[PDB]
């Protein structure tokens, strides 16, 4: 699945318009045109060719469930406005000290906006 | 296109829930069977037609202990709530936040988040998630935290109000309440949006003096909390003059990041006999919401300054009489107001007159509900701290928490951030002298 | 001094790493997580993909 | 032939424009079903300025309804004149603005601006000679302010030579209706100043004063309050809708009231207003129309014009009336009150006099005043904004939605840099 | 011209067949005495003989009496030709060997003959729907023997293997691990689509969605029967997008080996919970993905989808099906492999699911998904871990060695099963470029 774009008809197939309220997968907007053939990367059984520098993520998706998630979960929203330097540092180090929540299918996807008073 | 998922968590919740959804029903007609006795679409804010003419409540009652939810699965409203929306468990949580955010609570989280998703995948425009709990109990303080945090992971920056029963200013029905309360505020300080607070001691007096009920029980109180949930959601169910949605209460109240603890206060809470002698006029109803003897959270609003107050006039309220009242209350030098808030009085004038449940309260053709964020809630946080410390000093009743998954240290980090909260109310109070 | 002994006991203790149990029904039916197949447990073996 | 595209954004914009479409449907003879049921042939003569033709004699308003919460449009549809608009012009989005200018301008409203501008483009190209746009909104709060000014900017970059009239409900001096009205008003006025060609500022407190002191209403509703704004709306677009002598359309009015491009904020006024105890004491004449016009009791903005000088003044009359009386009255008011008018503009008043009054009267009069007294409104928003912005109060959501410190600093500095040319005319 | 022959094998298959044919006889009216009470839609499953009698195109085969010697004295005795029901005289006694080498090479001959006769009375065969338990002897031993020869004969002809797979925890056989590894080594290059329906899963689903705390193998077969009646509704009833048996393979099995699709059904309500539910195309579709409504205890979320085929039987307006698959293609909980951009087959029929006096309710619409999740790796890992907890101590190897299965096989079998692990992993990795 790549979740392509229907170009003109996208306000229908937007996530919040199809009654999906959880943070959903994004849609790929610009389609890139390539030319010529594309070489084979695998074999008949589906195993990758030997040269082929592979990825580093797990072969299965990182669905981090209710027992694998870190305790004291960082908030989804953080805007660092009218907040002190110490509290801003505490919140930023919190969301940076929880790394695996940031890189997950059922991840956090935080919004880090604003700027504390020097 | 104005639905509101309600997650009632804990005895208090399941119980305020019974009261809240009874009012919801009598208001739109939905009988104690779903089938509306019509022979129109307003009900969608809380109900979901199956097509067979059955309107199912949009809620998820959750309680690690049976009993409370089970009396709802065998009572007048036993055919309204879809079985899988009443999710109980097997073992309780012994007034121990620990076994509500760590052990006997992280088991029901998966299924509740599941049900919440289905009740969301049927909404054409969710407004928010009204979570009702009690700051002082296993599920009330434990499951809510876990639920709130996990919600934020999914539904990210989506509204998430929190009607709550704040620890009492003297009564209290537990010996470990103080702890659970401080721990809860910490895990929800950054994950909740606008948590409304109603103290029980307060409603108890408001019922002995204004509603002539000498011996009030939890039901008399619960039913008044249902009238407040009505006014907060009335605009998105009935027509009015100045509609107020559930995304504006987070903007026109919560001032700075942490500070997010508005207080509730109702109007025309009179009692038949004492209503044959009252013109319950917009002014009277408003002046009353600012009287330091009606604030449904014992916290004399005089010992503090107002930060933001959003009034909600439900009924026959001439728009002009509202502007007049707010003016009068502003002049009165008794009521105070911070300097960084010139305009601090928000107004919502709906039209549907308060609904009368065959039970108590008078039939008023006008009523207001104020939701101010007074800096006078600081006294409450200080009192909660005196308590937390009087015990933490001897690490009393902590064995139980370390006896679940709460590393002793967490207790410290909690009260330490509660001290930060108190220091915040001092700054947001002081008025620039420049 | 029993105040100091109890305080030291609660200060210097690690808690559980509690056992993961999940509830599937509305009633409260508990099931252990590892023994059920709803967890990655036998993926991380030593003989995976090799004789 | 001239056309006006009517935009209504926000709850306040939707309700005011709904009452305005009721007013002008009564004036033109359009029933709630959408036909013509009238008496004079002068009503279909210039009906192609607010009404598009359809099949079988249907007249449909050329109005775009915009709101990020589809709840006020629901009451508008459930009202009497609900089945007159296009269902395809009901551009809504499932969301909640929450009275954020940031959320109405730099987020979710930006997800509706494309559909709104599609409908606006369709209505604009379904015309012969478009003259401009009439947007109804409230500065205090979201949707009407943020999304409204986003459409203002977009429609202005699409059509740069068309008259833009913004009927804006400004924040009130006495009480308030949104906490962050200083923020919304500051940002929305910052957008309005370098954009629109005409801005009519209506204040609700002034509406209450003209409903209690002048009309002597016992129970005024928002229908009543919206109706007088609708009456000024119908009065200003009169010369291109009914025949008369000395016609003045929107562009002629703009030319004759703005001396400088930034000084386009006006103060509307309607004055066949009489109380229920006094319409039979009334002494109907053009001089009492001038008297009840110019006095600081029927001003629909909370800015006392006696506390300043009139830069420019317009009166659009509506009824068969003599020219000697009108001309001599609006020379006489300037000759008598000499310190309330600028001396460097000799005869700073315009006159239009159409022939066909509103059905029920015999003389009507719409007042437009560009005066120094709007300095009071902009200054009041300035100290409210400064008191809210020194402490970074309620800036939590405005920076959480994406905006910055420099946004608010620039808005306040621009509103002060408009407060300076307003006050420089009081000291010449 | 759209005929399909069923080859129910083992007690498991002979009992899944009872329910299946009760539903097939109901769908097309064919009475228990083979006589349609006064159209040609039964030809997919029932052939009509001169004497107005619709006989079943099936071959129930058990290497012992009992199970089939109860379908010949049951309420459906005048329906099955007294030759289709083939029975042995000595069970394979939980021994793939006593079902692929001993008691079995003495029945394959007759079985293939009855198959040829039923396969000669068919103009156009869509394929052979086989039913076997991946645990017992006949279920493992014979299915292999049958599949291998079925290939040699009907070559291209499809061979869909509906099968009961070992469960995560529960199990009614100590020699199950072995038998399973063995059958999935011979039916890995001679089968086609192998739909797996674990019991623990169904047992749970029942208690949870139907409120039948203590179910029975019947409650199960009935639900497995509705799954098969959904795969073969287009070959009989009418639809908007019809899917032939031949399709369920092409558009599902990615690489030759990965031929083990999973299963799941929708509206599994109990005529009492269905009074508070809307059962809309969205509700039914999102439920066919929910990990709690899957027919093989395995959370697909901890895996990666490869090719889901969603069938829709009932009043499914096309745009509904679209918005549904589209909302799925947006939710993060569900993730797909990179090699499969388009990953959804859609079959919209019109015949509402039939009600066999039992447990489920009459529903207007209902779906059945056959996803090829890579989350089934845990199953193979678990299954092989057990085959290794035993084939290390050479436990119960004397039984198989004494009926044929030259010990050597156990090894070669576990080796191929280790390749299964590798494939599933690699066929789900990614490429930085
Ligand atoms: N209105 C109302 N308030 C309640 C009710 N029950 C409890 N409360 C308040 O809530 C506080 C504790 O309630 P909860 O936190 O919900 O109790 P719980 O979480 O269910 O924990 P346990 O029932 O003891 O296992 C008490 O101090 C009461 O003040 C109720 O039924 N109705
Ligand atoms: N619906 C249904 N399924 C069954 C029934 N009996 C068994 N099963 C399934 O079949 C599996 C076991 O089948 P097998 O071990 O292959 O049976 P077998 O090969 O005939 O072995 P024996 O009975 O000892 O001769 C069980 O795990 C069940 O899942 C039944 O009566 N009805
Ligand atoms: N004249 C008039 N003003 C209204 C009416 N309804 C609301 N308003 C004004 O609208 C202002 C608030 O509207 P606003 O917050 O902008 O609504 P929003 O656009 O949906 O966010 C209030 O100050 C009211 O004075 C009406 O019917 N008539």
């Amino acid at each position: 699945a790549t979740n392509y774009s229907a170009n003109q008809y996208e306000k229908a197939f937007s996530p919040r318009y199809l009654q999906n309220w959880s943070l959903a997968k994004p849609t790929k907007q610009r389609i890139s045109s390539h030319e010529g053939y594309t070489q084979i990367i695998a074999n008949d059984r589906g195993h990758l060719l030997p040269s082929v520098p592979r990825s580093k993520a797990s072969p299965w998706g990182s669905f981090m469930g209710t027992w694998d998630m870190p305790l004291k979960v960082p908030p989804a929203r953080v805007t660092l406005t009218s907040r002190t330097a110490a509290g801003a540092a505490s919140l930023t180090k919190w969301i940076q000290k929880n790394p695996n929540l940031l890189k997950a299918s059922n991840g956090l996807r935080p919004e880090i906006l604003g700027k504390p008073h020097d | 296109q104005r639905e509101c998922i309600s997650v009632h968590v804990g005895q208090a919740g399941v119980q305020i829930g019974n009261a809240c959804w009874e009012l919801y029903c009598l208001e739109h007609g939905i009988q104690p069977d779903g089938q509306m006795p019509s022979d129109d679409d307003s009900f969608n804010t809380f109900f979901s037609e199956t097509g067979a003419g059955k309107h199912v409540p949009r809620a998820v009652f959750v309680d690690l202990e049976p009993t409370v939810i089970d009396e709802v699965r065998t009572g007048t409203y036993r055919q309204l709530f879809h079985p899988e929306q009443l999710i109980t468990g097997k073992e309780d949580a012994a007034n121990n936040y620990a076994r509500g955010h760590y052990t006997i609570g992280k088991e029901l989280i998966d299924l509740v988040l599941d049900r919440i998703r289905k009740l969301a995948d049927q909404c054409t425009g969710l407004q928010g998630f009204l979570i009702f709990h009690s700051f002082g109990g296993g599920t009330g303080s434990g499951f809510t935290s876990l639920l709130m945090e996990r919600l934020s992971v999914d539904y990210g920056k989506k509204s998430k109000l929190e009607f709550s029963i704040y620890p009492a200013p003297q009564v209290s029905t537990a010996v470990v309440e103080p702890y659970n309360s401080i721990l809860t505020t910490h895990t929800t300080l950054e994950h909740s949006d606008c948590a409304f607070m109603v103290d029980n001691e307060a409603i108890y007096d408001i019922c002995r003096r204004n509603l002539d009920i000498e011996r009030p029980t939890y039901t008399n109180l619960n039913r008044l909390i249902s009238q407040i949930v009505s006014s907060i959601t009335a605009s998105l169910r009935f027509d009015g003059a100045l509609n107020v949605d559930l995304t504006e209460f987070q903007t026109n109240l919560v001032p700075y990041p942490r500070i997010h603890f508005p207080l509730a206060t109702y109007a025309p809470v009179i009692s038949a006999e004492k209503a044959y002698h009252e013109q319950l006029s917009v002014a009277e109803i408003t002046n009353a919401c600012f009287e330091p003897a009606n604030q449904m959270v014992k916290c004399d609003p005089r010992h503090g300054k107002y930060m933001a107050c959003c009034l909600l006039y439900r009924g026959d309220v001439v728009p002009k009489d509202v502007n007049a009242a707010i003016a009068a209350i502003k002049t009165k030098r008794s009521i105070q107001f911070v300097d960084w808030c010139p305009t601090g009085f928000k107004v919502g004038i709906n039209y549907q007159p308060p609904t009368v449940v065959p039970g108590d309260l008078a039939k008023v053709q006008r009523a207001v509900c104020m939701l101010s964020n007074t800096t006078a809630i600081a006294e409450a946080w200080a009192r909660l701290d005196h308590k937390f410390d009087l015990m933490y000093a001897k690490r009393a009743f902590v064995h139980w928490y370390v006896g679940e998954g709460m590393e002793e240290g967490e207790f410290s980090e909690a009260r330490e951030d509660m001290a930060a909260l108190e220091k915040d109310y001092e700054e947001v109070g002081m008025d620039s002298v420049e | 001094n029993f105040i100091n002994t109890n305080a030291a006991n609660v200060i210097m203790g690690v808690a559980k790493k509690p056992k993961p149990v999940y509830v599937d029904k509305r009633t409260g039916d508990k099931h252990d997580l590892e023994t059920s197949g709803l967890v990655p447990k036998y993926i991380n073996k030593k003989d995976y993909g090799v004789t | 032939m001239r056309e006006i595209v009517h935009l209504q954004a926000g709850q306040c914009g939707n309700q005011i424009g709904a009452k305005f479409w009721e007013v002008i449907s009564d004036e033109h003879g359009i029933d709630p079903t959408g036909t013509y049921h009238g008496d004079s042939d002068l009503q279909l003569e210039r009906i192609n300025v607010y009404y598009n033709e359809a099949t079988g004699g249907k007249y449909v308003p050329r109005a775009v309804l915009v709101d990020l919460e589809p709840g006020t449009m629901d009451s508008v549809r459930s009202g009497p004149f609900g089945q007159i608009f296009r269902p395809d012009n009901f551009v809504f989005g499932q969301s909640g603005a929450g009275n954020n200018w940031a959320k109405g301008h730099y987020t979710e409203g930006a997800e509706l601006v494309d559909s709104v501008l599609d409908v606006v483009r369709k209505e604009a190209e379904s015309c012969d000679c478009l003259q401009g746009f009439q947007l109804t909104h409230s500065l205090g709060g979201g949707t009407g302010s943020g999304m409204g000014t986003l459409l203002i900017s977009k429609i202005r970059e699409e059509y740069p030579d068309r008259i833009m009239n913004t009927f804006s409900v400004v924040p009130s001096p006495k009480v308030s209706d949104t906490v962050v009205e200083p923020y919304n008003a500051t940002l929305s006025v910052h957008q309005l100043v370098e954009n629109t060609d005409e801005t009519y500022c209506i204040d609700n407190e002034a509406l209450y004063d003209i409903c209690f002191r002048t009309l002597k209403l016992t129970t005024p509703t928002y229908g009543d309050l919206n109706h007088l704004v609708s009456a000024t709306m119908s009065g200003v677009t009169t010369c291109l809708r009914f025949p008369g002598q000395l016609n003045a359309d929107l562009r002629k009015l703009a030319v004759n009231m703005v001396p400088f491009p930034r000084l386009h904020f006006f103060m509307p006024g309607f004055a066949p207003l009489t109380s229920r105890g006094s319409q039979q004491y009334r002494a109907l004449t053009v001089p009492e129309l001038t008297q009840q016009m110019f006095d600081a009791k029927n001003m629909m903005a909370a800015c006392d014009p006696r506390h300043g000088r009139y830069l420019t003044v317009a009166a659009v009359f509506r009824g068969r009336m003599s020219m000697k009386e009108v001309d001599e009255q609006m020379l006489n008011v300037q000759n008598k009150n000499s310190s309330y008018f600028v001396e460097w503009i000799p005869n700073n008043v315009k006159t239009a006099v159409c022939d066909i009054p509103p059905r029920g009267l015999k003389m009507s009069a719409t007042f437009i005043g560009n005066s120094t007294a709007i300095q009071e409104l902009f200054k009041r928003i300035s100290e409210q904004f400064t008191a809210m912005f020194r402490r970074k109060a309620f800036l939590h959501w405005y920076t959480g939605e994406g905006m910055d410190e420099m946004e608010f600093t620039e808005a306040e500095s621009n509103m002060n840099d408009l407060g300076n040319p307003v006050v420089t005319r009081g000291a010449c």
